[PDB]
């Protein structure tokens, strides 16, 4: 993924996956696997929530 | 622990919401919880790590929106 | 003496600091496991002191100190404890360099009257009425929340109250008494109306007539009771008055209304109204002008209240209310009909209308402003320290030891903003000094400059009652010299 900004060509390596068969790096659009859009984002969303809502609760002293 | 409990509480109304990525929000929450601890360790305050996070939030949405 | 005196010290200060962290915007919530499984989770000041222990007597001060400032103005509740603490740090210096407490006290008091004073003479009034910038405060007050989207539906509605009644209450200032509140359960937040009068929400259920022009209106707080010598007689005492709607309270028993007397009280279809708030009596009593009398034989003919309309509508659809209009004083507690499907934007909505209702009294009981940000508090810790440089006496070390102890809220207001706060609160000092009075923090933009682009303002009350309310509190505290049990 590095290619994929440093090269401005290779523009189409940016989905290789992890292939858990062989435990290579692998072209992952063309293998087929997929999740969608809406749950990697709101679980990024509620990532980001949840760990932001546990370090506000610091100011204790026991 | 009651943090334990708020973060199982957010894993659960995350999945009620759409399904899959309990697992995966409660081990990338863990990480940004240890990786901020280890910031503030160094005299840094929580609440610039909390506007950096919500900029990368923000920024990371963003991007996946566009690739 | 000095050994308690000590002791009360160390109590205050420990007390202010566990919510020393948690004022401004930015600031950070508390969990505190002190009870019986409670999970405290909040960042609002007063919640944590009333919900933490209160062992030694100086804690319950400073607790009363909290509640005194909430019922004042509302605001601020934090930043009087925290001035407190801090100057409770301050004279724990003169008391060990050998200054007796009644000096530090009156040192205290004259510091207290030139920083009134000067807090309020350069402060920025307002002159004419101006709703408008009492809709900007309330902006700057109500948005960045749930509610944020809401501002335009519930500000709007108290300025109308408002300007509905200027209340003639304490110079001139629109008080706690309106037009009576109501509320109900359920329908949508776009359903607020303002009301002219008593507005009854118990539940009503009459298959007659309950709508009459002349709404005769008594109170016979004496129902039916379980043993015919006094149950068949309010009956023949309403037909003989002939009233309409008369609310049925339960002090006496439960069974207030059974089946004969309900349809003795079915021959005029009576309207039966119960489960009233014992604080609500007493204001409903004003507002029609009846007295509360539990009696039968007492009730007469001049026991008939005043109205001209009242009917079971069902308001909003679902929403069946009787409204009364042309009492003899109503107006008891501003009018915000809190209807919503949703439980947050009941409580929610009814918090942030109990914080506009205060904010907007606040500027009328007296009509200057200051703005906020830790400005006001800047600009106390120069001038009190330049009074004093010109003051003379050994009080004048106890006036600069106090104005010193001032600079607290704008430091840990920036902490809680993440900046140096040592460096940022003397830059803001030094840029007050050869600026203007208007300097503070940005605390939610990442920097420090003038209130022009932030515009926070607060009223000068919330500041001016914190003050007093602080200075008074620290002058009680250090003339303490013991305390006694064994009554
Ligand atoms: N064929 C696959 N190759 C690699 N990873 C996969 C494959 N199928 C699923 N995954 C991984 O599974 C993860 C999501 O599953 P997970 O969150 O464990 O489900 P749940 O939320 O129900 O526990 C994703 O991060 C994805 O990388
Ligand atoms: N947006 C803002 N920008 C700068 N300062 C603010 C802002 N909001 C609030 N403040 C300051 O922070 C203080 C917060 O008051 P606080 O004691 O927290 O009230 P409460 O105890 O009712 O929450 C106020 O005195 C105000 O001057």
């Amino acid at each position: 993924h590095n290619e994929a900004q440093v090269n401005p060509e290779r523009k189409n390596l940016k989905w290789i996956g992890l292939d858990l068969s062989n435990g290579k790096p692998r072209d992952n659009k063309q293998a087929g696997v997929f999740e969608p859009t809406i749950v990697k984002v709101k679980s990024l969303k509620f990532a980001t929530e949840a760990a932001i809502t546990i370090l506000r609760i610091d100011d204790l002293i026991k | 622990h009651p943090a334990a409990k708020v973060l199982c509480e957010l894993a659960d109304l995350q999945d009620k919401e759409v399904g899959d990525g309990t697992t995966s929000v409660v081990i990338i929450a863990a990480e940004l919880l240890k990786n901020a601890d280890e910031l503030v360790k160094q005299k840094i305050h929580p609440t610039s790590v909390i506007s950096g996070y919500r900029l990368a939030c923000k920024e990371a949405v963003r991007y996946i929106n566009e690739n | 003496p000095a050994q308690i005196r000590f002791s009360n010290i160390s109590a205050a200060k420990a007390v202010a600091d566990a919510i020393r962290t948690s004022l401004g915007p930015k600031g950070m919530d508390k969990m505190i496991q002190d009870g019986k499984g409670d999970v405290t989770i909040t960042n609002d000041g007063a919640t944590i002191l009333k919900q933490m222990q209160v062992l030694h007597p100086a804690a319950r001060m400073l607790v009363e100190l909290s509640k005194a400032q909430d019922i004042e103005a509302g605001d601020g509740t934090t930043s009087v404890v925290i001035i407190a603490g801090s100057l409770l740090d301050s004279c724990t210096k003169l008391l060990q360099k050998g200054i007796h407490p009644t000096i530090i006290s009156e040192s205290f008091q004259k510091a207290l009257e030139k920083g009134i004073e000067i807090l309020t003479d350069m402060s920025r009034p307002v002159e004419l009425s101006d709703r408008e910038t009492l809709l900007n405060s309330a902006t700057t007050s109500l948005n960045s929340k749930v509610v944020s989207q809401y501002s335009s539906l519930l500000s709007p509605m108290s300025v109308n109250a408002v300007m509905k009644v200027i209340d003639p209450a304490t110079a001139t200032s629109v008080d706690l008494r309106d037009i009576k509140i109501v509320k109900k359960l359920g329908g949508t937040i776009d359903d607020c109306e303002l009301v002219e009068g008593l507005v009854l929400t118990q539940k009503v259920s009459n298959s007659g007539i309950t709508r009459v022009e002349k709404a005769k209106i008594g109170l016979i707080q004496f129902c039916l009771s379980a043993p015919r010598a006094y149950i068949l007689n309010l009956v023949k005492q309403i037909k003989k008055t002939g009233c309409n709607v008369l609310l049925i309270q339960k002090s006496i028993l439960r069974d207030a209304l059974s089946d004969l007397a309900l349809h003795f009280l079915n021959k005029m279809k009576i309207m039966v109204i119960k489960d009233i708030e014992r604080e609500d009596i007493e204001f409903i009593c004003k507002t029609i002008g009846t007295k509360p009398v539990a009696h039968i034989d007492q009730f007469t003919a001049d026991m008939l209240g005043s109205a001209e309309l009242a009917e079971e509508v069902n308001l909003n659809g679902s929403g069946k209310l009787l409204k009364i209009t042309g009492c003899a004083s109503p107006g008891k507690t501003v009018t915000i009909v809190v209807r919503g499907s949703n439980k947050l934007v009941i409580e929610e909505a009814e918090r942030s209308i109990h914080d506009a209702l205060c904010v907007i009294r606040c500027l009328v009981k007296k009509r200057a402003l200051i703005a906020g940000g830790g400005a006001p508090e800047i600009e106390l810790a120069l001038r009190l320290t330049e009074y004093s440089r010109t003051l003379s006496g050994m009080e004048s070390y106890c006036v600069r030891a106090f104005a010193d102890a001032m600079e607290v809220i704008p430091s840990t207001l920036a902490e809680n903003a993440g900046l140096n706060p040592i460096s940022t609160v003397t830059e803001l000092r030094n840029r007050h000094a050869q600026g203007e009075k208007t300097a503070g923090i940005n605390v939610r933009k990442g920097g420090i400059s003038n209130i022009l682009e932030e515009l926070v303002v607060q009223p000068l009350l919330v500041s001016v009652s914190a003050l007093t309310l602080a200075t008074e509190t620290v002058r009680s505290i250090l003339k303490i010299d013991d305390v006694v049990n064994t009554r």
